[PDB]
């Protein structure tokens, strides 16, 4: 793992992490999973949890936050993700609807970080991400 | 910076993998 995939990872962890307090309860997960789109029960969120629970502290730290990306790092599932960021359906996902989606997470982006975000996953260079660029940065 | 976006959507599909009907 390189210093900057750590860094990621921490600001990663802190979009869940709304209070700071370096954990993120089944209320944090619910939150975020709402903010896109979602609505899991109280009993889905706790398996989540319970999946990587390690320290069976019934919260989730950094270290099982990262065994969570380790974990899905092993298809249909992949289109209603991309769904979530191209919210006309045009089939490219924009800059803005980007930013929109950031900022639903309690993001507040310069328009330059967006840009380069837009920028990192844009393979042929039409500065959108289409589906099948989407799918190259869900497989990392 | 893009892992952001990144890991936003592996705890999106964890979740999707831990789904009850
Ligand atoms: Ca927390
Ligand atoms: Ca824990
Ligand atoms: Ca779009
Ligand atoms: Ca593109």
């Amino acid at each position: 793992l390189t210093e900057e995939q750590i860094a990621e990872f921490k600001e990663a962890f802190s979009l869940f992490d709304k209070d700071g307090d370096g954990t993120i309860t089944t209320k944090e997960l619910g939150t975020v999973m709402r903010s896109l789109g979602q609505n899991p029960t109280e009993a889905e969120l706790q398996d989540m949890i319970n999946e990587v629970d390690a320290d069976g502290n019934g919260t989730i730290d950094f270290p099982e936050f990262l065994t969570m990306m380790a974990r899905k790092m092993k298809e249909e599932e992949i289109r209603e993700a991309f769904r979530v960021f191209d919210k006309d359906g045009n089939g490219y996902i924009s800059a803005a609807e980007l930013r929109h989606v950031m900022t639903n997470l309690g993001e507040k982006l310069t328009d330059e970080e967006v840009d380069e975000m837009i920028r990192e996953a844009d393979i042929d260079g039409d500065g959108q991400v289409n589906y099948e660029e989407f799918v190259q940065m869900m497989t990392a | 910076t893009v892992g952001k976006v990144y890991a936003a959507l592996m705890i999106f599909d964890f979740y999707k993998q831990n789904k009850t009907s």
